[PDB]
Formats: structure tokens, C-alpha cells, sequence
């Protein structure tokens, strides 16, 4: 007598949303929003750098912490909450622009700037940059007057970038804890530091006086930096309060910087990183970190968006 | 149910159909058999697969930090950044929800279509030797031995062979 | 008209059908009657409702000022802000227009589908006792008293009862 | 003889757009882009603050206008076109950053900084900050030399944030209308003001000289501000031209700031505000203000986008 | 193939149909003719046209420089700009790819629908005087001279004229 | 006996993508992503300006190059890689903000500021701003002391914008190559330049000292600019190192600036421009320049996105 046609069903299918109806039960579905972490920076395949105590900007100036990292090479660079760019108290002018530049630089190749000095101290040091007791930023000479209160000679120094890429040039302005200590280090009367290239052109006056006792110092160092074009030249005019570059920095290749709070792991391989791990997923969406970086699934508000992969489910 | 087959004129699915997505269940002299249909099942599958292949996708665009979790950037710039990023979150969250709902609607409708399409194929095969019971069955006005049923499934049913007899059961 | 019923093989709608969205209009011995079909009407409605429920939506995301209407922010920053906001306006304006057009297309097609689905339901009910006039009417080859019409609407029409007579009007 | 099936229609349906065709007539449609204003800030349910004459930044320094608002509480804060942050002429360094910070702060809780001064005038005043004739920013002491031309003592003051949240600290630098008036107020010779914490570190020189006669003054006050971390400390070094904080500010809870030109109304309730009113709507889109704020419908170019809610309309 | 006609129960297209998109190919006593159907062809065309009209569109929004190709802007700001623009590139690239895939899916399905719709129109015309061969042909159980075929194409085929004869070829 | 219906096909159709399947052959398709350039700025219909050697900011200060362009009119403005804003070495403070302002200004209408000077040189010149040998920025007077080392008089100058739009005001600060050349030009002792309106309020100290030998000079000019409101007034206080405005600038109408490397062409008409040409297209998408400007097709990653305009293609 009869032939009938039908379709399959399962007792327990899963609910999905449609244009027209919420929570319709279909046979099979699949998840579309990634929620799965890996509490470890999946470093395998790429050359990694964990800075720990080192602050990123520090890898240019070279305080104690960053001695490991004065000429590093990387594909992936890793900042840590405890990192510091500084030993003797001070900020970097335009700090974050520079941090961003460094996070993509593939590492730094340092090189001497050939600065020679006549009739002054080249070896200023302090009880904050500890090594052999008191020392300094391994890339900066703390220029001081020949003896106490000795008027600091009006000087000029100069450096030509003679490479194909541009050159990162950092210098510092020592703001003394008191007018007394400034004239103790550089001699009385006004002080100026002028810095000029073709790109750059700016200048600085020191500001002596007492601030809060960070690291046991009351005065601060203002760090300034510029980029120096191929064939171009930097000139420094100064008569004190000038923390001089000894070397300049050059950018190797290319890399990506991440701010992580979790272990490394060169067993697993990754391409999307977020502060608390790695996201390996095929899914086109994630709900983990708005701010995650690398090659990533788009970030969305939604915990789960189930995509039906089967027909309407209609059991008996 | 754009096509009114699945969850429509067919009353419900067969929890027994473990062979495929679509299928025939016949009742004749010799008893009762259930078989799955490869072509329709396979098409529905090919298509949902294609959807997956498209949706399981990685864009080869790297995005780097403009923010800073450790030492917070300047307030005005970081506020502009927070606003842009949140706006962009709003757009993708919408794009995702819409994509998924639209895709589920179409997936379901597509399966319904595959069911209809199969039914209508068999209807076309029968021609005048059977009548539509309206529940997704064809009452055959002749005698359909298991080889006949088989012929209907492998699409080799010649209506000419049975026309006289079936018709005659006017 | 993906399905060709509404604004298709049915010539036009009934301004009189104030009862529901879909319905039967019969002509028999006893006169002429119009009634609305709850199930199909209600389905079309349920679905458009679901569309609305989805589209009438509030995102629980606050957005604050990054601009200033009173004392204009710095030109470069405010220009970047204006550019970002204008770009985002472009994206949502597109998303809205597209969403609405796509949703209107699907709404119309879905109604068309519900019409077809109903028609085909009645066709299936009648089996062999009626023939399709092509305008969305069924000419019944037997006598259909008002109780009969009623039975066709409440889905209780037994084609067996009338098969002999109707068929006989070959 | 016959049974026919059909669908409804109406004589006058409305036109909508589809993927495929423009202006197709369907039975019913509904609007999707909101255009409906309420010329009143719907304040009901939330604690409101209208500043009027007061400028927001003013609520920290406290010129005449903002005497109402020196310790305000809010959920919703309202800036008015006439608001002013200033009595004695001067700008705020990084003004808008600060404005944004305040608009979300839930109000300010002020507290004394315990500054005591020896052998100078603490009570500097001016004919711009009117109250009892001449006065000053109710939170700032205008520090002056003990009498005319008296050399201003080199001083240092300090404050530790001893609370769980950070502390907003504002100070000012008086730029005198002439070198004459500067040495009249603070004594001859150079003047510097240095400001330092752990976060901050910056410094200031006054710039005497004549500018345009705003408010009957020719010189200006530069307002500077910093945020001070829990447990942290600020130090001020100075010998003149220094407008000193008397109190520091703390942020209460949370709020939202709007720039409105229209009256308040605590009858109606709202969540999306724009300069010229409130937007209460279910619609997922609006065409009112690109810049509107709160929990809002997405802004679109389009006046109307009609969403069909009924079948194709085919009349007789 | 949401409707199963094109690339479905019709086996394949006619490279000779240079007249239009859809058409009839008849075989009678007098020989064999192919003609195109204006109405269906024109509808499919009208619609794809409508799609184009909508998609070939210019937004009347000017966008100006916030960048600088000659002397690069400040790193932090230009990095924010690069990030915003690249993010917006990601959104539009997605919107475009999706729009095109969805539109091609619908275009194809729409054509499939137009085919079905035409077939079913002719099926309805014939009523009981012909039987469905399942390949998209109607076997006519009477004699269809070239004028008759013509009548079927210009929709003037009266089934009453031929019912007796055709039926009689039961 | 029989009537059959069918559809057309073609032997060689084209492949497109769908939601469900990749590279399905349909009859006809059309391209959706524009790839077609026109290596020429389609200038017809709009008043064009090619700057070449002129730098845009230069059109305000007026070094040699920009003598053509001191009062230009435009609808479309065109920057060239070789353009320069400067003759005597120096940067513009906030350069790019200004550049953006100018690219939309419809041109500039210049006007005298009525500055008169007593007992000093008004005619400072240099071997960089070549014309009649040595000269200067045709809109700036290089104010100099009456003869060498002569103390430069403390001066004050003032200008009221008496027009309906605002006024662009540029001035400059000469940083001398040495303390010697500064006191040679302006006399010994400190120097300050203060600049104030109601909007603006800022001030400057010169920074003498040697920088790299750009254009044969070692010292630089800092250019600063402000916008001056209708009815408002600017005041300059100074005693040296001040490069004075002679005229102020006003913005005519409206325009659009592009950065082009390719020829102009007033034969063809355009609305979307990119550095290497013009994009005339109906297509809603392009793959040419991310950064292209004007009224443009959205930029997308994809080389081609083919939109089917015909049925599935099934040949024999
Ligand atoms: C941006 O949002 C983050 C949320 O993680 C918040 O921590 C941060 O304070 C916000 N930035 C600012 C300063 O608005
Ligand atoms: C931003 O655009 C608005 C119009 O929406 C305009 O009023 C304002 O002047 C513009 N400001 C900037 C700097 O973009
Ligand atoms: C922005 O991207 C362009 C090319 O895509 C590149 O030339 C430029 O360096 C980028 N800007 C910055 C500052 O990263």
C-alpha cells in the first residue's frame, strides 16, 4: 500500500535564535563565540623576551634591571606589571608613543656615538642605580663639573646617523633637589640644554627644587628622545644638568609587544594574546578581552551565539 | 518553515533515522521498512558545511596595542580610544548576532526546502499510480513488493509498468 | 513573491477580510461565505512579532562625551574624533538600511509562503474530490453544504465520504 | 461547487524598501528611526545638578559662581553655555581631560590640606572674584609677599593622600600684568614653582607681561592639576606667583555629564540625552543627534527606515 | 536551489534560449519549437535590476585627511589613526563580502523561484489534460497543433475545449 | 505529444560566491570592487591649486616659494612631496592641525594689521629667503635692535579682528645660533615674548644655541599660530627674538586638500582622489587606497567581489 518520507530528529536537540523566533530547537548547533583561554603566552615558533623587572623604555637608557636587555632581539616582547624604566626617579617625555615604537621594533642594536669630553667629570653616579655600589644608566654619562661648584664649560656635542634606518636618541635633564645641589654639581648661574636636528628642535631649562622622596632622591630626571633620520645630525648645546647619551639605538626588524601577567610556554603555538593568556581558536568571535592583540577573533559583548548546523528538530 | 514540510505537513521527525537526514518509511505486504536518502541528506549537509567553511575564518590582520594596562595613558587620548573601541565592539556584536540569526533562519528554511524537494521528487516519480495522503505519505494504488519500494528509492520506478493496475483502482 | 501566491496566482487581497490575514471564501448551494484561518494568520503574526521583539532592542552600553559643544577641543584631536564618529555613522546607517530592506524582503516572502502553505493544505485535504481552478480556488466535484465547507475549514473533511460521487463527476 | 482561499488587503497600505524593489506597498509597517524629542532633561530617578553660571572646573577652584557647588553630589551633571571656570582670567592646562574626569565622578568631597604659612600674606584678593567686594577662589589662597616688594621667602609645602581613592590637586601660576606688578607682589629676581609626586613631575616659571583686558586684568592665572595616588605625596617648591591649594578634592561615586540648552523636568524619566532634550524610545535607531549620550539608539543619516510588519498589499 | 527547479528537476539550461531567461520548448505533430516567456524573464530581470540600483550607490559624505603622507604625524596619534582606520577597513571588508554572498544566494534562489512559478503556471493552465513527466515537461493527452502550443504560451489555452479527449486518453 | 519548459545557459559562465558554496558558476556577473585608477587629478569643474615647491603653511608666512600663493583661491588644493613651509629653518607648533584647517578653507584673503614700529629695525633679512639676494617671509617683519647690541625696547603691539569670521595670526620666535648672535641682534639679558587673547594665552622664551646646519643656519624659528575671534583682540609683549606678523589671514570659502604625486587634468571630472590619481566609479567598494579622500567608495581588503546578475548556469 504506502510509501512515506520523513527526516531525522533527536530527543534532545539544542536551542538557537533566528530572525523570527527565539530559542528554536534544532538538531545540532555549534558555538561561534570563543571563551577558551590558555593561561600561558604561547611563544613557540617566535623569539620571545620576558622583561620582568626591566621596563621597556629602560632597555634604551639601561638602568640596573635592563642590563640583560641592552641589545635584545625579539619577535614577541613581553611587559610585566613590575617592570621599570627608571632607577634614578624621572619620567619619559612622550613615554607611550615610544613604548609603542619599541613594541614593534624586533629588538635594538646599540652603537657608540663617539662623544669625547674635556675637563669635566664623565662618571657621575648614584646610590639608586646599584651595581658596584653606586653607578648609573649604562648608556648615559652623568656629566658633572670638574670639582664642586666649578662652572660647567659651555659645550656642544654632535652625532650623524650614518645608517640606512633612523636612530633613536635619548638624553636626560637632571632637575636637582635644591638650588644648592645644582650649583654644587654644575656651578651657579642659569643653565640651558638645547637639542636640534632637521626634524626636531626643542630646548630645556632645569628646574631645581624639592619633590617627594622617590628612591631616596628629591630631584628628578626628565628623559627626552628623538628620532634621527638617515644622513641627518643631532646637536646638543649645554652647560650643566645634562645627562648625555653614550650610545644610540637602532631598530632591528619587526615584532609585537604584549602586556602579560601569565607564564610563558614554548610548547604551544599562538597568534592572539591577551593579558591573561593566549586565544587559539577558529571561531570568528570572542568574549574574552576587548583589548586582546595579534591576529584575533572580533570581540563581542555576547557570551554565546549558537549557529545552527542542522534542521528544525521535531521529536515524537 | 518557509516550505511547510519539516515541522509542517510532515508531522514530526524520526528519532530512528540514524542513517541520514532524510528518508523513506514504507509499509507493504511484506512488512515495513525505513531507509535514508543519500542525495537529499548529502545536499543539506554540503550546504551547511559551506556555511561553516565560510564562518570559520581567520582574518590575516594583526592589531597591536594603542592602550596600556600597566601605566594608563593620558586621559583625553585614552578616553577617545576607549570610546572608539567600545563603538567598534557595538558594531561587531551586532554583526555577530545578526549574522547568526539570519544564518539560522536560512539553514532551517534550507532543510525544509530539501524535504519538500525530495517529497516532490517521489510524487513526480509515481505520476498517476499513487495519491497524496497529506501527511507526507503516498498511498500506492497497486502492489508494491520490497523490490518496488527499492526501485522508488533508487529512482528506477517505471510508472508505465503499474499504470494500468493502479489507474484501474480509480 | 518568492512563492507566487500573494500578488501571484491569487489575483488580489480581500479588503473585507477583517478577521485575520488569511481565509476561505466559498460559494455553494446555500450562498456564499467568508471566514478567516486562525492557524496560518497566527503563524504569520507570531513570526513578524518575533522580528519586532528582536529589532526593538536596547543595548546596555553607555557612551559618554569625548567632544565639547561649548569650548571646542584641540583641532587635530577633535578632527580625529569627528572622523571616527562620521565613519561610525556611515557603518550604522548602512547596517540599518540593509537590515530593514532584507527584513522587509523576508517578511513579504514569509507571508507569501504562509498563503501557499494554506492553499496546499486544503488541496491535500480535498485529495481527488476537487480540481484546481488556478486562481486559488478549488472547484469541488460534489455537493458542498455549509457544514461541508465548515469541515474543510476546521480540517475535518473526510475525502472518503465524497470520493465516489466526486470522482464519478470525472 | 467551489472553495477559494485568499489573504487580506487594505485600500491604503504603506510603502517600504526591500533588497529587490523600492517602495513596495505592504499592509502595515512600523518606524525604526526615532525622531521624537522631549525638550527637557528627563531627570526623574537620578540626582541632578544644573550648574548655570558655574563652570565645571570651577567647582574645584571655587570662584564666585561655583560657591553653590564646592562639595556637590550627583548622578547627572549639567553644563550650561554660560558656565565659567574662572573669575580672575586664566586657562586650565589640559582642561577637557579634567572636564571628562569630573563629568563621571558622582560629585566631589573636599578636604583640607593642612597648609600653614609663615611670614607672608595668605589673603590675596581681587575685584574680579566679587563677594565682600574683592575676594578670591574659595579653595585657593593667593600667597603674597609680606608687604610690597618684600622678597618672597623660598618655601616648600607638602600633602599626603591618606585615603583609598586618589586625590585631585589644583594649583595656579599668576602671570602678572607687568614686571613691575610681579616685583610689587613677590619681589624682584627670578621665580619658579616646581611640582612633584611619583606620577607627576613638572615645573613653572611665571611670564609677566600685558595681555588683552579680560575682566579688567591684563595678567592671567595658569591653572594646573594633578591626580595624587593613595599613600602618595605632593610637594610644592616656590618663591612667588604661586596660587596655593587650601583643600584637595575627592571623587564620590559615579555620574554622567551632559551639555544641555533646555530646562530640567523631574516628572519624566530618561537615559538618552542630547543638548536639546531627552530621547525616550524603543527604536534601535535615531536621526536626532550624532553626539547624543547615555544609553542610546544608534545614530543614523536616515530620516526614516520603515520596517514592514505585514504582507504584500494587493487591493482590488 | 531553494526551489529545486533550476539545477534541479529541470536537468539543464538551454544554450539556444537567446530570447530571454525562461521559455517553452514543445514537440508536436508539426515538429518542434522553442519560444521565450516574457513575463517570467522580465520579472527576474526587474528584480536583479533592483538589486543593482540599490548596490550601485554613492554616499554623499565627504571624508578629508587626518593623516599626512609627506611629513608623518606624531607617533601616538597616527598610531591611533592607523588602528581606527584599519578596524574600519575590517568592518567594511566584512560587510562587503557578506553583502555579496547573501545577495548571490538570494539572486540564485529568486531565479529558481521564477522557474518554478512559470512551470506551475502552465501546470495550472493545463488542468487535467496533461501529466507531469518530472523532467519539467508536460505530456499532453490530446493533440496540440502549433496554434494550441501558442495558446499555452500566450495563456489562452482553454482546458474545456480539450478535456473530453484528453481525459478519455485516461 | 509534449511541451517542455526550461531556462537559458551559456558554455562559459562566471563563478561567484554564495552563503553556502564557493565559486558557483552563474550566467553573468558584475564587479563590485573598483580597481581602476586615473593617474591624473581630475580637476575639471573645480578651481584647482598646485603648490609644488610651496608648502601649505608657507602660504601664510610667505617664504620665497609661496609668493605665488599669498592670497590664493581654491576649491581643490594640492600638496606636493617637495613643498616647503620654510626658508629660514624652523618648525610650526601644532603644524598638522593648521594644515587641516587650511586644506578646507577655500583659500586665504590677507589683510594688514597696522603695526607701526619706533626706533628699531623693521627690515631684518637673511641669505636663505632669497629674492633680491637676502630677504624674508613676505608677511613677517624680522624686528631687530636699532644697531648691534642695542638693548631692544620693551614693546607691545595689538590687533582687533573686526570681521565676521575669525582671523589666523602667525608669529615667530627666533632662536639664535649662539648667545653672542642673540645679544648681537637684540641686546644682552633675558628675552620674553607673551601672546594673549581671550581664547589663547601662552608665552615664549628664546633658546639660543647651536643646532645642525640646516640651510646654512644653526638657530631656528619657532612658528606659532592662533585663531582670533570676531570682535576679539591679540596682544604681543616682547623685547627681542620676535618675528612679527605684518598681515593676518582670513578664510574665504570651502575646499578640500589632497596630497598628490601625479599630473593635473582639467579634461576629466572627479570626486574621489588618492595620492596616485582619481577614482571615478559607480562601484560601492574599492581596493585602491585605504586613505583616499572625497566622496568615495568604501575601502576593502578584497581585490574582487563578484555579484551575480544572472541564474545558476547549467550547460550541456
Ligand atoms: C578604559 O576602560 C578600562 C576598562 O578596562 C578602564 O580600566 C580605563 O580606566 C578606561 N580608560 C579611561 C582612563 O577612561
Ligand atoms: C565636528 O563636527 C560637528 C558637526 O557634527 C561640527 O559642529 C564641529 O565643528 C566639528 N568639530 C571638529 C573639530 O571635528
Ligand atoms: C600608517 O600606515 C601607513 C601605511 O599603511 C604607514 O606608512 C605609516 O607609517 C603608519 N603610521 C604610523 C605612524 O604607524
Amino acid at each position: 500500500d504506502k510509501i512515506c518520507l520523513g527526516h531525522h530528529a533527536v530527543s534532545n536537540g539544542t536551542k538557537v535564535n533566528t530572525l523570527t523566533e527565539r530559542g528554536v530547537e534544532v538538531v545540532n548547533a555549534t558555538e561561534t563565540v570563543e571563551r577558551t583561554n590558555i593561561p600561558r603566552i604561547c611563544s613557540k615558533g617566535k623569539r620571545t623576551v620576558d622583561l620582568g623587572q626591566c621596563g621597556l623604555l629602560g632597555t634604551i637608557t639601561g638602568p640596573p634591571q635592563c642590563d640583560q636587555f641592552l641589545e635584545f632581539s625579539a619577535d614577541l616582547i613581553i611587559e610585566r606589571r613590575e617592570g621599570s624604566d627608571v632607577c634614578y626617579p624621572g619620567k619619559f617625555v612622550n613615554e607611550e608613543a615610544l613604548r609603542q615604537i619599541l613594541r614593534e621594533s624586533g629588538g635594538i642594536d646599540k652603537e657608540a656615538m663617539g662623544f669625547t669630553y674635556s675637563g669635566i667629570r664623565t662618571n657621575g653616579a648614584t646610590s639608586s642605580c646599584r651595581r658596584s655600589g653606586s653607578s648609573f644608566y649604562a648608556e648615559m654619562k652623568w656629566l658633572l663639573s670638574n670639582t664642586d661648584n666649578a662652572a660647567f664649560p659651555q659645550m656642544t656635542k654632535s652625532y650623524k646617523n650614518t645608517r640606512k634606518n633612523p636612530a633613536l636618541i635619548v638624553w636626560g635633564i637632571h632637575h636637582s633637589g635644591s638650588t644648592a645641589e645644582q650649583t654644587k654639581l654644575y656651578g651657579s648661574g642659569n643653565k640651558l640644554v638645547t637639542v636640534g636636528s632637521s626634524n626636531y628642535q626643542q630646548s630645556f631649562v632645569p628646574s631645581p627644587g624639592a619633590r617627594t622622596q622617590v628612591n631616596g632622591q628629591s630631584g628628578r630626571i626628565d628623559f627626552h628622545w628623538l628620532m634621527l633620520n638617515p644622513n641627518d645630525t643631532v646637536t646638543f648645546s649645554f652647560n650643566g644638568a645634562f645627562i648625555a647619551p653614550d650610545r644610540a639605538s637602532f631598530l632591528r626588524g619587526k615584532s609585537m609587544g604584549i602586556q602579560s601577567g601569565v607564564q610563558v610556554d614554548a610548547d604551544c603555538e599562538g597568534d592572539c594574546y591577551y593579558s591573561g593568556g593566549t586565544i587559539i581558536s577558529n571561531l570568528p568571535f570572542q568574549n574574552i578581552d576587548s583589548r586582546a592583540v595579534g591576529k584575533c577573533p572580533r570581540y563581542v559583548k555576547q557570551r554565546s551565539l549558537l549557529l545552527a548546523t542542522g534542521m528544525k528538530n521535531v521529536p515524537e | 518553515g518557509l516550505f511547510g514540510a519539516i515541522a509542517g505537513f510532515i508531522e514530526n521527525g524520526w528519532e530512528g533515522l540514524i542513517d541520514g537526514w532524510y528518508g523513506f518509511r514504507h509499509q507493504n505486504a511484506q512488512g515495513e521498512g525505513t531507509a535514508a536518502d543519500y542525495k537529499s541528506t548529502q545536499s543539506a549537509i554540503d550546504q551547511i558545511t559551506g556555511k561553516l567553511n565560510r564562518l570559520i575564518e581567520k582574518t590575516n590582520q594583526q592589531f597591536e596595542l594603542i592602550d596600556n594596562e600597566f601605566t594608563e595613558v593620558e586621559k583625553q587620548i585614552g578616553n577617545v580610544i576607549n570610546w572608539t573601541r567600545d563603538s567598534i565592539t557595538e558594531v561587531w556584536s551586532y554583526n555577530a548576532e545578526l549574522l547568526v540569526a539570519m544564518e539560522n533562519q536560512h539553514t532551517i528554511d534550507l532543510a525544509d526546502s530539501e524535504m519538500d524537494k525530495l517529497y516532490e521528487r517521489v510524487k513526480r516519480q509515481l505520476r498517476e499510480n499513487a495519491e497524496e495522503d497529506g501527511t507526507g505519505c503516498f498511498e500506492i494504488f497497486h502492489k508494491c513488493d520490497d523490490d518496488c519500494m527499492a526501485s522508488i528509492r533508487n529512482n528506477t520506478y517505471d510508472h508505465s509498468k503499474y499504470r494500468e493496475e493502479a489507474m484501474q483502482n480509480r
